[PDB]
Parts: structure tokens; sequence; C-alpha cells
């Protein structure tokens, strides 16, 4: 009986070391969710990821920048609801919450699902990184002047663009002030709650942008980063 | 919806000819589970260190 | 008499708060396994060690040999001296280590991530230690420190012994400790525009509170006893041994401080609360 | 029309209901069970801790030996442990991550699991080649897979947040009966002593008992206040418990179809997880979100003893079936054993 | 059980006015966050405005914004959304929703098909 003790202690250890080549494994993969409403581009950020860079509209893709890989995760496959399975996703690195910044009225129910993701109990420390997509339709939007922005959010009229922005060369500046009313808005809600547990980065992609990889590495670093100065204080 | 309702009426009359007993024997009864097998709990009744599989 | 019996009262008091709060610190570490999950509470674990060691080795005998006035261990206390270098370098060093660690975590946290595993943190360790031990033991037991029982050290050997440990410490946290300011400063400045813009210098002072608190507390402790263990035994302007002696005690008051100010961090706090009460 | 008039004769239906339940609440639980004598304060201890787990555990249960137990994490792993000696069995990597169940067959023969990915997957234990891999791997759900338990070797029951539970048949894998009626997503399940029936408590704040045989949902209860979280069958099998996001538990009957006690205190306002009784039902676990376990006298309401040994959100718990002990599974990666 | 009642709401020339009362039966009015949530013919939910655990902030959607009002009182066990200024795009059935968990500050209310705790509806319609 005493050999049935020696038979679990080395399947014990042949069990604890593969395990341990796990936890190595794990502990440098990125985990990052994708959430947002639909009609944004989750699933085209995922599938144009998976394009160029590489990987596993998927659920997943997996790709690696400057040796550090991530692992980004949209689900598609559920229902409606979002008040419990949003709970799978309490450790994840990051979330990038995906907007149809060119949707004038489908703003509002983005505006509201990262208040709750914000305020979530369970969520209290994932940072979002905010992606304002379909940036091309919304300069096409403003550049028309059918759809004005002041009919849905009447704040928009005496809102004036911030000192501090850098439009690309050649911008007019109604589309500036349309794409940073935006930003402010999700910004005036990330810091209404803050607490310094978490942040989030706005970023004014359009979907098939080459450069989507970089801002997410160079969020996730900056996230990091600061997790690693508030935990010493010196934040 | 109409199916719905259709669904929640069947419902309601599969659940509503059920009979119930009085809450006074519901409870009798788990009081009288609960002290017939009282002795035999050992989260209950704690059991010596010598017969716990979990102490040494 | 009065002066006598309060020397005496104080240096146990500094003594028996040595051992307390570095005793804590390793119980709190061994008993609740989820303090030691991470790396840099390894280092945290060596310096309170080392803490516990300057203690229970090195204070008791040199404050008993200050009351009684005479040193009554004899041919103990050239062990004790080297003792003493050993402990006090293996302070130090230890925090050069959490200096330069966390620089590693806020300068490059991927890398860190990836490079720093247990055996990195366990190679750190044995050199901070095992440097500590040839530096204090290899050269006093042949003789090469000296120039109640003496303990003046040779005019090399302090010169030299005292780099490595002061300064070689000194500059890799004033340069990391530097380099983590100019990052946070970079953040802070990040933040503070996003929060301006949405509303459209406090934790600055947080950032220089804690990092003055960390270096300053650190520096006033030993930087005067090293810049007399330098200019001391060349020119014995001088100074005597009363003076070189409160000195040396702010060396292992330096002992004493670091388990609060390097081991309260929330676990740490909450691991405290629930021991004692 | 009709569907006002089916309207307003549901709403008949359901004060009919309520006159019916109030007609046998001629008294109420505490009254009749002041005069027993209080079980004592209940001091359980760690006797155990079952660290290998890299990420939150979500589901664990006991075997019916009551020693071997399986835990679900969300680094992909399902790991086997004997509780005894702390060593691992097995440690089944899984193809997708995110499991939220796990359940332990009677016969000791297989382990399941499920989650996000909508399938629930059975692992065979007892292969033939050396090592366990997966045998079957059911689909269908448009949900994900919320609890799940066996009944023999080859049925299984499922409960999913596409508001739907569904019996399967292991071999075929087709879902051989279908319980609809939950209107939001369901979120646990418990199974009688008997298998004939069984209880699941969903995100409408609705309990419902479905006979396992005809796919037919026999009783309705109600009473919270918000998403039901956990439940339990009582070991004679004519009660169970429940707990939910409101901060309480309630404690019904199956042959009153009413409810009969509720277990709160007014300084816990966090979501319970996890409810379980002891081998004679006299004692209630249940784990709450404020990472503590609490331990109810399940006939006096009162609260009798505390597992605070978890350092973040109880995630589960399961008493064994000869009573010795309860574990229970936080989302610290640690399973702990109590006795 | 819990469940929802609203009440008021008809045929009102767009300028009109309107006061819609949503009692609630079968939990603690004063735990649970309150929302309205419109439904306009044809169109998916709109999220209307929303009220605190004790009426201490209150947030709307822009388009009502400067139009309506909502109050809770916790005494009787309801809130009432006072429309005035209606216009013909107004038209829709109004839900009163309440928030899933008690003591917090996070709700997801607006869901496509079936949401557990919220009412049935107040056909507001507007037309000249
Ligand atoms: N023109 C344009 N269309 C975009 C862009 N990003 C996303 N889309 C549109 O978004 C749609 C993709 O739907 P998607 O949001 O990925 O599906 P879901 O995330 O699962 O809800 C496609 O039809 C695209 O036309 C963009 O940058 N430019
Ligand atoms: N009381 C500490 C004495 C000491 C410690 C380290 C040294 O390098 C040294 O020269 C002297
Ligand atoms: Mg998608």
């Amino acid at each position: 009986q005493r050999n049935e003790e020696k038979a679990q202690r080395e399947a014990n250890k042949k069990i604890e070391k593969q395990l341990q080549k796990d936890k190595q494994v794990y502990r440098a993969t990125h985990r990052l969710l994708l959430l947002g409403a639909d009609n944004s581009g989750k699933s085209t950020i995922v599938k144009q990821m998976r394009i160029l860079h590489g990987g596993s509209g998927i659920f997943e893709t997996k790709f690696q920048v400057d040796k550090v890989n991530f692992h980004m995760f949209d689900v598609g496959g559920q229902r409606d609801e979002r008040r419990k399975w949003i709970q799978c996703f309490n450790d994840v690195t990051a979330i990038i919450f995906v907007v149809d910044s060119s949707d004038y009225n489908r703003l509002q129910e983005a505006l509201n699902l990262f208040k709750s993701i914000w305020n979530n109990r369970w969520l209290r420390t994932i940072s979002v990184i905010l992606f304002l997509n379909k940036q091309d339709l919304l300069a096409e939007k403003v550049l028309a002047g059918k759809s004005k922005i002041e009919d849905y959010f009447p704040e928009f009229a005496r809102y004036t663009t911030p000192e501090d922005a850098t439009p690309e060369p050649g911008e007019d500046p109604r589309v500036t002030r349309a794409k940073y009313f935006i930003r402010d808005e999700f910004l005036r809600i990330s810091t209404a709650s803050g607490d310094g547990r978490h942040y989030c980065y706005p970023h004014f992609t359009c979907a098939v942008d080459t450069e989507n990889a970089r801002r997410i590495f160079n969020d996730c670093r900056d996230i990091i980063q600061r997790m690693h100065l508030r935990q010493y204080e010196l934040l | 919806s109409i199916a719905q309702a259709r669904k929640l009426v069947e419902q309601l009359k599969m659940e509503a000819n059920i009979d119930r007993i009085k809450v006074s024997k519901a409870a009798a009864d788990l009081m009288a589970y609960c002290e017939a097998h009282a002795k035999e709990d050992p989260l209950l009744t704690p059991v010596p260190a010598s017969e716990n599989p979990f102490r040494e | 008499f009065s002066v006598r019996i309060l020397t005496a009262c104080f240096l146990s008091l500094l003594i028996l708060s040595t051992l307390l709060g570095n005793t804590l610190v390793c119980a709190a570490v061994i008993r609740f396994r989820h303090l030691r999950s991470k790396v840099t509470n390894f280092f945290v674990i060596s310096l309170a060690v080392s803490d516990l060691l300057v203690a229970v080795l090195v204070m008791p005998w040199k404050a008993v040999a200050e009351i009684a006035g005479f040193w009554p261990f004899g041919s103990f206390c050239n062990i004790w001296v080297a003792f003493d270098i050993m402990c006090s370098t293996a302070s130090i060093l230890n925090l050069c280590v959490i200096s330069v660690d966390r620089y590693w975590a806020i300068s490059s946290p991927f890398r860190y991530e990836r490079k720093m595993t247990p055996k990195a943190a366990f190679i750190l360790i044995s050199v901070a230690w095992t440097l500590s031990v040839l530096i204090s033991f290899i050269p006093v037991q042949l003789s090469w420190h000296k120039a109640n029982c003496d303990s003046s050290l040779s005019r090399t050997y302090a010169i030299s012994s005292s780099v490595i440990s002061f300064y070689i410490p000194v500059a890799i946290m004033i340069v990391t400790y530097t380099r983590i300011y100019r990052i946070a400063q970079k953040q802070i400045r990040r933040i503070a525009a996003l929060e301006r813009a949405a509303v459209h210098f406090k934790r600055e002072t947080k950032v220089l509170k804690t990092l003055s608190v960390i270096m300053g507390v650190f520096v006033c402790c030993w930087l005067p006893f090293f810049i007399l263990n330098c200019i001391l035994p060349f020119c014995g302007f001088c100074i005597d041994s009363n003076t070189f002696d409160v000195f040396v005690w702010f060396g292992w008051a330096n002992s004493s401080l670091n388990p609060i100010i390097y081991a309260f961090n929330a676990d740490f706090r909450k691991a405290f609360s629930t021991l004692l009460g | 029309s009709e569907l006002d008039q089916l309207r307003q004769e549901a709403e008949q239906l359901k004060n009919q209901i309520r006159d019916a339940r109030k007609a046998c609440a001629d008294a109420t639980l505490s009254q009749i069970t002041n005069n027993i004598d209080p079980v004592g304060r209940i001091q359980m201890r760690t006797r155990r801790t079952l660290r290998g787990h890299l990420a939150k555990i979500y589901a664990m249960h006991w075997g019916t030996d009551s020693r071997l137990l399986v835990s679900a994490s969300q680094d992909g792993k399902l790991i086997i442990w004997d509780s005894y000696t702390t060593n691992k069995v097995h440690a089944i990597p899984l193809r997708s991550s995110w499991v939220m169940t796990c359940a332990y067959a009677p016969s000791g023969n297989y382990v399941a699991c499920g989650g996000l990915d909508n399938i629930c997957s059975i692992y065979n234990l007892k292969t033939r080649e050396g090592n366990v891999r997966v045998s079957r791997e059911l689909a269908g759900h448009t949900g994900y897979l919320s609890c799940c338990r066996f009944l023999d070797d080859n049925q299984i029951v499922t409960s999913s947040g596409d508001t739907t539970c569904a019996l399967w048949d292991i071999e075929t894998g087709q879902q051989t009966t279908t319980f609809t009626g939950h209107t939001g997503d369901v979120m646990s399940l418990s199974l009688a002593p008997d298998t004939r029936l069984f209880v699941s408590g969903a995100c409408d704040a609705s309990a419902k008992l479905w006979d396992v045989r005809e796919g037919m949902c026999r009783q309705t209860f109600t009473g919270h206040e918000s998403d039901i979280n956990a439940i339990c069958f009582f070991p004679n099998g004519n009660a169970f418990a429940t707990g939910s996001d409101d901060a309480t538990c309630r404690l019904f009957d199956l042959r009153a179809d009413q409810e009969l006690m509720t277990y709160s205190h007014d300084n816990i306002i966090c979501g319970i997880t996890s409810v379980s009784f002891s081998k004679s039902g006299r004692l209630l676990l249940a784990g709450y979100d404020d990472f503590n376990c609490n331990v109810w006298d399940a006939l006096k309401a009162d609260r009798a003893g505390v597992l605070a040994g978890h350092d973040n959100r109880v995630s589960c718990l399961g008493v064994t079936d000869d009573g010795m002990a309860v574990a229970t599974g936080s989302w610290d990666s640690f399973l702990k054993i109590w006795n | 059980q819990v469940q929802l009642q609203e009440s008021g709401g008809g045929l009102v020339q767009p300028g009109g006015s309107l006061r819609l009362s949503c009692a609630a039966s079968g939990f603690t009015f004063s735990n649970y966050k309150m929302n309205w949530v419109r439904q306009a013919p044809g169109k998916g939910l709109e999220w209307v405005s929303d009220i605190s655990q004790s009426g201490a902030s209150i947030s709307y959607t822009g388009s009502v914004k400067g139009r309506f009002t909502i109050s809770r009182d916790n005494a009787k066990n309801t809130l009432y959304l006072q429309m005035n200024s209606l216009k013909p795009e107004d038209t829709a059935v109004y839900y009163c929703a309440r928030c899933p968990a008690p003591f917090t500050r996070d709700c997801f209310d607006v869901t496509s098909t079936t949401y557990a705790y919220r009412g049935q509806g107040t056909q507001v319609t507007v037309s000249s």
C-alpha cells in the first residue's frame, strides 16, 4: 500500500512539473477582452489582426508584438444579457471597448455600457482601451452636414475643441470637434469614477489600420507600468 | 406576445392544480428529519480526532 | 546614573524594536504563503532577515559594552566585528537589490515578467548575502581590517569596504530612484492631461513624499557613518568615540526602521492586523 | 382581442395562486422551531489546502467516495485531488479556458465541464491507453453552460444561459429532453437524491422544479428580489435552499409550495455564490461575496459559525456525502477543506 | 415576486404633457437604482433616464434632456417620469426598469428582448 503512495507521489510530481511549464506560459500571455456594441467593429478588428500579424471572427486571436504575446477574445455566441458571463473576465489585462463613433444615436448605448463596465463591482480594476472606430465614416458624416451632433447631444453646441488636440494634417475643425467630443464624453465617465485603480486610454482608430497592434502594445505596457507604480505608492 | 402568453397560462394552470400541505406539517417534518439524524452528522457533532480522516 | 540608565533603556528599546518589527515581517511571510507568492517579497524577506541578524547578533553586545563601559566578552569580539560588517553590508546591499528590483518592474514591465523568475531572485539574494559574508569575514580572519577590544578599521580596508557597501548601494539607489521619478512624473503629467480634458500637483507631491521618505531615511541614517568611516581612521577636524558611536547607532537605527518603510503594503498591513489583533 | 384577455386570466391565476399560498401559511417555521435548542457555536478549521490552480476557481464537486474532488479554474484546467493527502490525481487541460462548471459522475468514471464555449465536455478518467482525454462533447446550446450534473454514466443534465436546461444522452449526443420556461439565465441546478426530479435557479429571480422524465415544470417558487446564484436540495428531498444576489438565503418546501424561512442579516449586503446542506440538513453553509462562508442553523435561521479563510470571493462549495468535511473554492485559486 | 406596474400615458397632441407613474412591488425600493427605458415603434430598446438609490444623482438621455424629469418616492414606493413639451418622436412604450442588483451603481437593462426586472409598458402615443 506504500507502493500506491509512491505512485500517487510521482503522479503528483509529473503533474506539478507540467503545471510549472503551464504557469510560465499562462503567465506570459496577455489576455485582452474585446467588448462593445454591435455595428462597431469588434469582429473586424479581430479579423484584421488575424490577417496581418497572425493568430488562431473566431472568438480569439493570438499575436506577438516585440516578443510579447497577446490573446484577444470577443464573445460572439451569447445572448444579449451580460450581467453574469462578464465576470468570466475579471482578470483580463485590459478591455478593448470598441465604439462606432460615426453612429450618432447608438452612442448613448455605448456610453451606458461603458458606465456599467467602469463601475462594475467585479471589473473595478480592469482598465479599458477605448477605440473610437470608423473615423472615416465620421469624417464623411461631418463634412456632409446632414446629421448634426447637436440633435443627440445638445451639450455639443457649446463644446469647444480642446487646446491640447492634435489633428492630423488636413482635417476640418468640425471633424476634430466631433471626434474629440466623443472622446471627452467617455473620458468624462472614466474620470467621473476614477479611484486610480484603472484608467481609460482613447485612440482614434479605423479598423483596417495597420497599427492597432502597436496601440494595444503600448497601452498594455502603460497599464502594467501604472499597476507597478500604484503598488509601490509611487503613483 | 400571444405564444408566450399561451405558454404562461398553461404553465400557471398546471401549477394551480397542485395539492399543498399545511406549513405546520412541513416544518414538523423538517424538524423530525433534522433531530432524527443529528447524531450521525460529523459537521454538527464534532468527531474525535482519532476518527477524523483529515487530522493526521 | 540617570544618563547611563537612560542610554540603557533607549538601547534596549532599539534592540526590541528591531527584533519585533523584523520577526513580525518574517512571521507574516512564513505563516502566509500568499505573501511569499511574489518575487519582490523574496527580497523584502531577505532584508528583514538581514535586519533581524543585525539586531540579535550585533546590537546587544555593543549595547552591553556601551552601558558597562568595558567589553566583557574578550575573545568573542573579533568574530563580533566581522559579524557587524556582514550584517550592515547585508542590509545596505539588500536595499540596493530591492531598489534595482523596482526599477526593472517599472522601466521594463514585459521584460520583468519574463526574465525575473524565482531563480533570478535567488541569484540576486545569493549575490548580496555572499558579497556581505565575503567582504566581512575574509579580511577579518586574515587580519587585514586592523591597521575593551579595538575595532578601528585599517585606512584601506576602511575606504574599500566603505565603498563597496555604502556607495555602491547609494549610487545604484540614487540612479534608480531618479529614473523611477522621471517615469512617474511622465505618467502623472499624462493622467493630468486626460483629467483636465475631461473636466473642461497632489500626485506629484505623493511621488516626492514616498521617494524622499525612502531615500532620505536610508541616507540620513547611513551616510554620516560612512563619511566618518572614511575620514576618521585616516586622520585620527577629528571626532571622538562617543560621536562615532552614536553615528554607528544611527546605522543600526535604520536597520530598525526598514520594516515599516519597506513592508507596509496592504497585504502586509492586513497580515499584521490579523496576527496581532 | 385575445392577448389582453390571456394576460388578464394570467393575473387571475397569479392571485388565485397567492391566495392558495397564504391559505396554507397557518404558521411559520420560526414559531414551530423556537423551542428547539441551538446547534451551538460551530468553529471549523482548515484541515487541508489544495494549491496548483493558476486562475480563479468556479466549480467543485466531491465524489461519491467523499475522497476525490474536481476543481475547474480559468487557466483551462480541471484538477482532480485526493483530498486526504493533497496529492493531485489528474490535471485535465481544456480546449477553452473559460470553464464555469464541473461535476463528478457517481461512478467515479467521468468528469464533466463546460463554459463560454457553449459545449459540455465529458472526460473518461478510466481510459485504457494511459491518459485522460476527451470522451464526449455535447453541442447544441446557444448560451454559456453554467451548471451540469450526472444522473448516471450515460445521462447528464445541463443548465445554460440561453434560459434553458437540457437532459442529454451522452452516447448519441442528442438532447433527449429540453426544459424551457425560464426568462433569465439559468445559473444553478440541483438534482434530487433519487434522480427523479431536479430544481433550477435562474436569473429571473425564480426557481423551478422539473420532472426529469417528462420534461415539464411542476412548481415555480419566487420570493427573491434579484438573481438566484445557488441552489441545493435538503437531504430528505422535500425541501431546498436558494441563495440570490440580494444577500439572502431562503428555504422552500416542495410539498407546501411556498417559502418556509429566510436567512439574512443586515450587515451582509453581498451576493450569495454557493449553498449546500450538511449531511443531516441541520447546517446550511453559504458562500458570500465578502470572502467568507456563513454556516446557518437551518431550523432557527440564526447564524452559527463562520469560515473566514479566503481572501477573495468564495465561488463554490460542497459537503461530502459522508458529511465529514466541506470544501470551499474561491477566486484566489485555492480550495480549502473544513471540518 | 418582483413586479413593476407603470401607469399614465395616452394620446397627447405635440407640445402636451404626461406623467408616467411606476409602482414597484416585491422588493425593497430604496436599495435599487431605477431607470426609464422607452421603445419607439420599429426600433430597438432605448434608455431614457435613470435615478439613483435615493434621488441623489439623476441622468438623462440627450434627446429628453431639459424636457422630462424623474422623481423617486420611497415612502409610497414609486417613481414618476413627468414629461412636458412632448415631440412627435416621443411616441413609444415606456418600461420602468430596475437594475438587477441592489447596493450598486451599474446595470445592463436595455436588453434586446427579455429582461426579467422591468415592467410591461404604457404606450405613449403622440401625433397630430
Ligand atoms: N467603412 C468602415 N466600416 C467599418 C469599419 N470598422 C467596422 N466597420 C463595419 O462594421 C461591420 C462589422 O461588424 P462587427 O462590429 O465587426 O460585428 P460585431 O462586432 O460582432 O457586432 C462591417 O460591416 C464594417 O463595414 C471602418 O473602419 N470603416
Ligand atoms: N557598523 C557598521 C560597520 C561597517 C560596516 C560596513 C563596512 O564596509 C564598514 O567599513 C564598516
Ligand atoms: Mg462579433
